[PDB]
């Protein structure tokens, strides 16, 4: 064989310990490159102007951040959603002023996880195996897609963009809560029904199958033992199991067939996490949270506050005080 | 099964729907009138739209102590006139 | 075979709901707090509680109607219909919030109950009682966020209220007073609700993913049979293909499924302690180092002093409406506000 | 910049290239199975 | 608390003639309002130049009076700036300038009538609120 | 009744439409069916706005999505957009809505009384998935139809009437194209364009020339493919690069729309050419800039000196530079320097907005622009309430543009879920382990060990 098919066998091959794939041979480098800038920059990145008014912020380590502070800070409002790769800056000084690293990671980061998606796909053919791994780790991908590129792209600007960091990603979702209400949009309700209800049904589906295991060993051993890998047979009874459940609610509730119910398992989290993507993306669009200020109104027409309205005054303090000094006009129309 | 009849039975069967079809809606109707009638209102002490406020005051009837807090309402509510 | 033993008969009979002696706790407490929650959200109003409509009847949606909690000046009255407040008064008692702790209350017995069936109904049937066990994180939940944070608070007023937007307040309130989000623990529920949610998805994907061949069906549910001794998909498939997409996978399915139970209810477990702290104002709410360097050089920012000016505007803006008993009046010139907004 | 900017076309453009000859490659024929799907 | 005939009872120009309106006025008075206005003076202000708002005193300190239904009628003909010295039709809605502000051509003179008691009314109920902006939501 | 049942089909309920795959007749019935579908809501939702039009209302205002469509074909719409005429958008809905008629009797025949398979009726309409040179030719009729699509929007807006032009000199109007851009620099120039900011691919298409070239290009390409893939069939190297089947063509078509729609979505929010603000409503960047204008202009006329007033953080109050040094609005706005627009152009020169011309210059009719455009930004509420999300309620306003691009963002994403979900069940079914793992041959049990 020709070099270059000796090549694709190895790049394909289904003996490395870690797939490598089509996929992977663009994931590699890309998300090598993502991580490296992302260390570096996190421990010793000078301050950034996100807001592109000469107020840099500082996120890294080395310049007075802790692990719950410390962020990569994102590209300046004056870049927009223009591209700033490092040979667009005057040098290193101006690209780090400017948010330049966070405009590389998160590109690199969303082609390498995006090739991530590819490659669960790639290795389950080469396996045998069946396809849709992968479309259950587009939910948590879209979500990647739409805190780091869709919101930026629809509000004008990758200044706008998901931080990098813990208290960064607490900033956007309260600057989010501001300026979209997304707390009463029903796709961000979804997305929680998603995330409330996949760990439902996880500790439920835990505690069921750990339930039902068969007596496989004594008392003074780790029960987990009692199961050996490979081995044909299950390793709990999932009739016990389901007589259970199914008594714990009423029959008709319960799932007694395991493809059925394992199906359930990987599509309610999966859905609603969809959902979330979905709500951030088109909240992106400012299509937003169903608003009721000032909803109920007396005989006379005094307003009757509810919790909405409540709401709303939170709301009100959010936005009155995010960015300070970046609004000179009185509506935040971005 | 539970000895139970079946609900697939039961929800097709002539007899449930002719009792059903009385009951059901007396029931529906019987929650309307309880609003209609303005009933509910006086059941739970939910204001009116005309009364949550006096016509030129805008003070919250808040109640403020606990324990003659029932008279404090009371008198919120003669203070509508 | 006396009387007790011909009731424990009748109690554990097999019928379509099935009862228990758990049954007698959990079905009066549950269907009062269902009940409670039903006819609060339909006709009772918050308007001598919080200065607010709350029901149906008043105008509100599914999203905005709630049972509230009662005054801040009742403190944590257990506000029992016959008890000193209401004093038998049906209506006064609704006026009064009365139906907040009636629903709270017969709703942690309720939760007492469900439990109690839990073991109940696994002891009969001859099961590890794991479900339980697991079910142990709701009540910390329960217990921590609406029994003893309020009891570390001036009163019942600040105990969620049972509402969807109402229960959204408490979230905001809790950022802009707590700063919720930076405490460790509520990290560590975070953690564990998203880890539990990854672990579901994952887990349901890959059993669906690695199914053996055991039918004809292109549709492939009824190609597997309660009763089969075989598993229905490949453990060795689905190690090989985690091992080489992800580095590691799990060999073992006991540990897999104690696993998908350990990470949701030690999360959940976490935020409980992190709420109970928050009953005592015990929070994670500042960073000193980050402060006194703030304090010293006006051009030192990080996201941290970023949120606290978030905070501090929401403390402002929703305290006076939010907290109608302190009778707040913050004239215009006193409230933060950056430029223009 | 410029030479930096060279540099990463090149390689970007390296390893894209791979991507579709790879998968131009008989990539149907790589599975376990049904090889001959042509 | 109710929409009393006294509550819609609005000075009807300068010389201290009142104008008592209907239910019906005033429902259409917030429609039209809704229709031809709020888009930049929802609740009371204005959203292009916020320093003017449509608070009762404020229009009474204009030139000429505006606290009045004639003075809001004539408005809607002929804005002026605020010290009257300035015709603005040709930037602000009104039935003078129609052409330009297509929504204005199918009002009639009731409807201008309607909009300016709505405009004197709502602060009667509203208060602080009307003109008063995001501090008193 | 054939293949209408699990045991028969291999197919649940659920999936049932999979039943149809080697049924072309009945397939055939559900495609010209579902066609007959989407023309009856063009035509029904026609007619529903236009009963419910008010002609002296700005479009954006009325929820209308359908004859901002109609009228940026010219149809209807006089200077400044104008609305002069409603029967064309009579003649657009009743038309489509009776048409929907034909297309359903058609499908709702061939899905339950025509012969279920065509194969035996006609080797013309019959077909085997496999058979890759009827594959290509049917491909190959329906690009003819196609490239004659955009021909006849090439016809509307060169012998017909014209299109509506925003950019038009004197002001917005319909005008006839005469000389449409045909040198193949300009047009693909367009398709290398980068997608980022100040470039915006395609999606920056910013006068009417370039449309009507690019689409008498995009007609004469899709005839001549068509042609050539009636009159060819797949070479060797694409053979073996695709699966050939059903659900692949099915997967490839999926992420084709997925695509389609994500450049819409841009599309719809960033355009303001082929989506006139006089009919969609100001664009985001659009309004955020008019604000800009309306402060500018107000404080000005108050006797502020607009291009030295230094704003709180030192950057210019109104006036500031872009990275490369144009002049641009300040504040936030900063960001969308990029949006061009007819009520703005007016004051930029060669180093972008001009001072002089911003000091002498501004009309009235530009202050009413953009106060309009301020004041009708594409912010609101799920339920229509107008404004920003702390805006009481009283304006009921949600953008078209914000209802177009959302919800075509929704539709693309679950067309790219639904691409992955048919093409890794496509690879899967032809290699021929889409029902699960062969228990006696386990390919991984086959495999040496990672370790
Ligand atoms: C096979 C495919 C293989 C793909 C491999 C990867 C190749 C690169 C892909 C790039 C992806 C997006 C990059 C940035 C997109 C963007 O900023 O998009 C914006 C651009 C438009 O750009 C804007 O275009 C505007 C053009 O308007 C101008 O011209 C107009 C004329 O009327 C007006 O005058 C206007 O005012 C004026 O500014 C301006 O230039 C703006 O500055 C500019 O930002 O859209 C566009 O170009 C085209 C639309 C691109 C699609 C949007 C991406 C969606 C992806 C979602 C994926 C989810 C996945 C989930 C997985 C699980
Ligand atoms: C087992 C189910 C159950 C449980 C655990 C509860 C529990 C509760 N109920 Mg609920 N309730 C229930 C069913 C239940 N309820 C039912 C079926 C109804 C419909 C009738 C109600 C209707 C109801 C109302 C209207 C109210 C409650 C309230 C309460 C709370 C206070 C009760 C109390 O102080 O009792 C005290 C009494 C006992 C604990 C009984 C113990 C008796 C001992 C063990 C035996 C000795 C008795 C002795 C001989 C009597 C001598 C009396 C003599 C001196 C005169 C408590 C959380 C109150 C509340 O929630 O306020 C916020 C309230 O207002 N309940
Ligand atoms: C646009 C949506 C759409 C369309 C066009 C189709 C079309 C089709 N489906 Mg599918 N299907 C759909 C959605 C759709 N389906 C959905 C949402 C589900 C899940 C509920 C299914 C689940 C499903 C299953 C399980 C099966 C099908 C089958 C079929 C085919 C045969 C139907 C038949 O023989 O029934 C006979 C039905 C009748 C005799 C009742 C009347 C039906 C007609 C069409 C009503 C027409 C009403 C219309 C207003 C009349 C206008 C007249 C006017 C023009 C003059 C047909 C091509 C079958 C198949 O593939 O067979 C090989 C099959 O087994 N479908
Ligand atoms: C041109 C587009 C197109 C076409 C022709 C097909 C065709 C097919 N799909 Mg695919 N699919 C698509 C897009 C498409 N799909 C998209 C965009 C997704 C992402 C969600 C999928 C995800 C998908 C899955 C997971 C599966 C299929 C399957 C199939 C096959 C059976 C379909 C069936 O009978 O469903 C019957 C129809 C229903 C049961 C109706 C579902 C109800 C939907 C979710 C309601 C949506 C809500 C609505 C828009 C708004 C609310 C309305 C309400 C208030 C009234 C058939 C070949 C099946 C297959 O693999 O066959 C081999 C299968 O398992 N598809
Ligand atoms: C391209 C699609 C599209 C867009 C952009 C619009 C946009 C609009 N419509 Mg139109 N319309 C559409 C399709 C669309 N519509 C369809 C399919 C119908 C038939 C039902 C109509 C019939 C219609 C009427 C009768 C009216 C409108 C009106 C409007 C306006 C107000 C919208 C509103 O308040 O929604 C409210 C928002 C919702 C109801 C939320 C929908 C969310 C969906 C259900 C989520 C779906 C997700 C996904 C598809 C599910 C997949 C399942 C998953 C598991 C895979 C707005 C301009 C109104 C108007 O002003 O006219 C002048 C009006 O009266 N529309
Ligand atoms: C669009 C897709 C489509 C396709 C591929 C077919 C294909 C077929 N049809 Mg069906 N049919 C369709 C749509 C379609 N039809 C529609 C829309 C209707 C309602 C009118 C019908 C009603 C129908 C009936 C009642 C019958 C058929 C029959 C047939 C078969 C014989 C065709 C023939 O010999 O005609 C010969 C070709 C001509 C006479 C020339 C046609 C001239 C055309 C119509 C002029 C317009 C062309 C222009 C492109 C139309 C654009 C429409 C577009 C804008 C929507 C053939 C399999 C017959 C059958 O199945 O026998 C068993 C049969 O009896 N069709
Ligand atoms: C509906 C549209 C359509 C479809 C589905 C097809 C399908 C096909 N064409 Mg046809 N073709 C079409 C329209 C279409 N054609 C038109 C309009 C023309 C005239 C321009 C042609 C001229 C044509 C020729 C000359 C040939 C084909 C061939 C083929 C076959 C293999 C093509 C392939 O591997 O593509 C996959 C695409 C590639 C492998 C290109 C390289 C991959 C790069 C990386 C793509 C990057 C694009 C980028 C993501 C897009 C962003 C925008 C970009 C401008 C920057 C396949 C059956 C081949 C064949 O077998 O004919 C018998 C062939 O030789 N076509
Ligand atoms: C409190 C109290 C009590 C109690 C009472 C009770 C117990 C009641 C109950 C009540 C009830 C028990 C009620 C109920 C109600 C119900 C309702 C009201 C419902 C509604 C529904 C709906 C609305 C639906 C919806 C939906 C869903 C959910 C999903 C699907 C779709 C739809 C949309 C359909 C007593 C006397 C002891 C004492 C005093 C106090
Ligand atoms: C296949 C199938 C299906 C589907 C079907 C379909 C989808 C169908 C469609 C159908 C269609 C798609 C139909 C249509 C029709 C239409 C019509 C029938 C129309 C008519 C019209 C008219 C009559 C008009 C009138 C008028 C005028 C003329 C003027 C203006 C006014 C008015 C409107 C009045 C299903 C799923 C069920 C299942 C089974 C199978
Ligand atoms: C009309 C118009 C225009 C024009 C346009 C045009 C001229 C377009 C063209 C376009 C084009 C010209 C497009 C193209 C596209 C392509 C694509 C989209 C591709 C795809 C491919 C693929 C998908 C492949 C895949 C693969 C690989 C990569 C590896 C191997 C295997 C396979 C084959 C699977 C303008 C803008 C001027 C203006 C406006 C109007
Ligand atoms: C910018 C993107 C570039 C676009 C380029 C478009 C090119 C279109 C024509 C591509 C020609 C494909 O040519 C493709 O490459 C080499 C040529 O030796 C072949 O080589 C391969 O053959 C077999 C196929 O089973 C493989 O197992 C083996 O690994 C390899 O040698 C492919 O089988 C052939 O199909
Ligand atoms: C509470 C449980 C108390 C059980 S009481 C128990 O009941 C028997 C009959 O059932 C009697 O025979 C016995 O004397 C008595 O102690
Ligand atoms: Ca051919
Ligand atoms: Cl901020
Ligand atoms: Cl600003
Ligand atoms: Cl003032
Ligand atoms: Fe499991």
């Amino acid at each position: 064989a020709n070099l270059w098919e000796r090549f694709c066998n190895w790049v394909t091959s289904t003996d490395n310990r870690l797939y490598v794939g089509w996929f992977g041979v663009i994931m590699i480098p890309t998300l090598l490159a993502a991580t490296i800038c992302f260390v570096i920059a996190f421990i010793a990145a000078p301050p950034v102007d996100i807001d592109g008014i000469r107020e840099p912020v500082s996120g890294s380590l080395l310049y007075g951040n802790n692990i719950i502070t410390g962020a990569v800070v994102p590209s300046s409002n004056a870049i927009g959603l223009h591209f700033y790769p490092i040979w667009e800056a005057a040098s290193l000084d101006e690209w780090l002023y400017n948010g330049g690293p966070y405009q590389l990671i998160i590109f690199h980061f969303l082609l390498g996880a995006s090739c991530y998606m590819g490659r669960q796909w790639e290795l389950s053919y080469r396996l045998g195996m069946r396809p849709w791994i992968c479309v259950a780790y587009s939910a948590p991908l879209a979500s990647a897609f739409a805190v780091f590129l869709i919101y930026p792209i629809g509000q004008g600007s990758f200044s706008d963009g998901m931080p990098l960091g813990i208290s960064g990603t607490f900033n956007f979702m309260i600057v989010f809560q501001a300026e979209h209400n997304i707390l009463m949009h029903p796709f961000h309700q979804l997305g929680v029904a998603g995330v409330f209800g996949g760990a439902l049904f996880c500790a439920m589906h835990g505690s069921l199958v750990t339930s039902s295991l068969i007596r496989e060993t004594t008392e003074t051993e780790s029960a987990n033992y009692g199961y050996k890998f490979g081995q044909e047979e299950e390793t709990y009874n999932i009739v016990a199991a389901h007589g259970y459940f199914g008594r714990l609610i009423f029959q008709y509730a319960s799932f007694n067939n395991s493809r059925s119910l394992h199906f359930f398992l990987a599509a309610w989290p999966v859905v609603g996490v969809w959902f979330a993507a979905l709500g951030i993306s088109t909240m992106a669009f400012n299509l937003n949270g169903f608003n009721f200020n000032h909803s109920v109104i007396d005989a006379k027409g005094n307003v009757i506050n509810t919790w909405a309205d409540i709401i709303n005054r939170a709301n009100l303090g959010m936005e009155v005080m995010h960015e300070r000094n970046a609004h000179n006009f009185p509506l935040d129309l971005a | 099964t539970t000895g139970e009849r079946p609900f697939s039975d039961i929800i097709t069967s002539v007899r449930y729907w002719v009792i059903h079809s009385i009951t059901i809606p007396a029931l529906f109707i019987a929650g309307w009138l309880f609003v209609s009638t303005g009933l509910a209102y006086d059941v739970f002490g939910t204001p009116r739209p005309d009364s949550y406020y006096a016509q030129e005051q805008r003070s919250i009837p808040l109640v403020t102590d606990r324990f003659e807090a029932k008279q404090q309402v009371e008198t919120f509510l003669e203070q509508l006139k | 075979r006396g009387w007790f033993d011909i009731l424990d008969d009748w109690l554990k009979r097999d019928r379509f709901v099935f009862v228990g002696w758990s049954g007698i706790l959990l079905f009066p407490c549950a269907y009062l707090a269902l009940g409670g929650w039903l006819t609060g959200t339909t006709f009772v109003t918050s308007w001598y509680t919080h200065g607010l409509a709350s029901s149906y009847l008043e105008g509100c949606n599914f999203l905005t109607v709630a049972v509230s909690t009662p005054a801040n000046s009742m403190g944590h009255s257990l506000l029992l219909l016959w008890g000193p407040e209401a004093q038998g008064d049906f209506t006064r008692w609704c006026q009064l919030g009365g139906l907040w702790t009636f629903i709270a209350l017969h709703g942690a017995f309720g939760l007492i109950g469900f439990m109690l069936r839990q073991f109940e109904i696994a002891r009969l049937v001859g099961v590890r009682p794991y479900n339980a066990i697991a079910f142990s994180a709701p009540i910390a939940v329960f217990v921590s966020v609406f029994l003893i944070y309020p009891l570390g608070q001036s009163s019942w007023f600040f105990a969620p209220s049972f509402g969807v937007a109402a229960i959204f307040r408490f979230l905001l309130f809790f950022q802009g007073f707590h700063n919720w989000t930076l405490n460790p623990f509520h990290m560590m529920g975070v953690a564990g609700v998203l880890g539990g949610a990854l672990l579901c998805a994952i887990h349901g994907a890959t059993v669906e993913n690695t199914l053996f061949q055991d039918g004809e069906g292109a549709s492939t549910f009824r190609a597997f049979n309660p009763t089969q001794a075989e598993e229905t998909y490949s453990m060795v498939t689905a190690n090989r293909f985690w091992s080489q997409i992800f580095g590691i996978a799990f060999s073992n399915k006991r540990w897999l499924h104690f696993f998908m139970l350990f990470v949701p209810v030690t999360g959940l477990w976490m935020s409980a302690i992190g709420v109970v702290g928050l009953a005592l104002n015990l929070r994670s709410y500042d960073f000193i180092s980050q402060e006194i360097r703030a304090a010293e050089d006006p051009e030192f920012e990080t996201f941290y002093t970023k949120n606290l000016l978030l905070n501090e505007g929401i403390r402002a803006w929703m305290a006076p409406q939010d907290q109608p008993h302190e009778n707040f009046v913050f004239p215009e010139e006193v409230l933060p506000r950056g430029n223009a907004l | 910049m410029e030479t930096l900017k060279i540099t990463v076309y090149i390689v970007v453009t390296f390893f894209v290239l791979l991507f579709v000859f790879g998968f131009l490659s008989g990539d149907p024929a790589r599975n376990p199975k049904r090889k001959d799907l042509e | 608390a109710e929409l009393t005939p006294e509550v819609l009872t609005v000075p009807l120009n300068s010389e201290g003639k009142t104008i008592t309106l209907t239910e019906k006025q005033y429902l259409e008075g917030k429609r039209l309002f809704q229709y031809a206005c709020a888009s930049c003076h929802v609740g009371g202000i204005t959203k292009t130049n916020p320093s003017l708002d449509l608070r009762t005193e404020t229009l009474a300190l204009a030139t000429p009076p505006r606290d009045n239904i004639e003075g809001l009628v004539d408005y809607m003909k002929n804005p002026t700036t605020y010290d009257g010295e300035q015709e603005i039709a040709e930037v602000h809605p009104s039935l003078r300038s129609a052409d330009i502000f297509p929504k204005m051509r199918n009002l009639t003179e009731k409807d201008l009538v309607a909009i300016a008691g709505h405009i004197l009314v709502e602060p009667k109920i509203l208060g602080d609120k009307w003109g008063g902006g995001k501090v008193y939501y | 009744a054939t293949n209408r049942d699990q045991e028969s089909s291999g197919f649940a309920w659920w999936a049932g439409n999979a039943r149809l795959i080697n049924l072309s007749g009945k397939l055939l019935g559900a495609h010209v069916a579902h066609a007959g579908l989407i023309v009856f809501w063009a035509g029904a939702m026609t007619l529903f706005e236009l009963a419910h039009f008010i002609p002296e209302k700005p479009m954006y205002e009325q929820g209308l999505i359908l004859i901002p469509h109609i009228a940026t074909l010219g149809w209807g719409v006089g200077p400044g957009g104008e609305v002069v005429d409603t029967f064309p958008f009579f003649v657009v809905g009743v038309v489509h809505l009776i048409s929907s008629a034909v297309l359903g009797f058609g499908g709702v025949y061939h899905a339950i009384r025509g012969p279920e398979t065509l194969e035996e009726y006609s080797s013309f309409f019959g077909y085997d998935w496999k058979d890759k040179n009827k594959m290509t030719t049917i491909l190959g009729f329906h690009l003819i139809v196609l490239g004659i699509g955009a021909l006849l929007l090439v016809a509307k807006a060169m012998f017909f009437g014209g299109l509506y032009d925003t950019w038009a000199p004197g002001g917005g109007d319909v005008r006839v194209i005469t000389n449409p851009t045909l040198d193949p620099r300009v047009i693909f120039g367009y398709l290398l364009k980068s997608p980022f900011g100040g470039e915006g691919w395609i999606v920056s298409v910013n006068n009417l020339e370039d449309v009507v070239g690019g689409h008498i290009w995009i007609g004469l390409i899709c005839i001549a493919g068509g042609i050539w893939h009636i009159l060819t069939t797949p070479f060797g190297w694409a053979r073996r690069a695709f699966i050939w089947s059903g659900e692949a063509y099915l997967s490839y078509s999926l992420g084709a729309l997925s695509m389609m729609g994500f450049i819409a979505t841009c599309f719809v929010w960033f355009n303001n050419t082929v989506y006139p603000s006089e009919f969609y409503g100001p664009t985001g960047p659009e309004a955020s800039q008019a604000q800009a204008m309306t402060f500018l202009i107000r404080d000005q006329k108050l006797g502020a000196n607009v291009g030295s007033a230094q704003g709180p953080t030192g950057l210019g109050k109104y006036l500031m530079r872009s990275p490369t040094g144009e002049i641009i609005f300040g504040g936030e706005t900063m960001r969308f320097w990029d949006f061009r627009g007819p009520w703005l152009e007016p004051l930029r020169g060669p180093n972008g907005l001009d001072l002089n011309k911003i000091k002498n210059d501004i009309q009235p009719w530009q202050e009413r622009r953009a106060a309009e455009y301020m004041t009708h930004a594409p912010l609101g509420s799920l339920n229509s309430v107008g404004g920003v999300a702390t805006e009481i309620n009283s304006v009921n306003f949600v953008s078209p543009r914000s209802w177009l691009a959302t919800s075509h963002f929704v539709l693309a994403f679950f067309f790219l879920v639904g691409h992955l979900w048919h093409a890794g069940r496509a690879r899967a079914a032809a290699a021929g382990f889409e029902k699960g793992i062969d228990r006696e041959s386990e390919p991984v049990l086959s495999m040496p060990s990672l370790d």
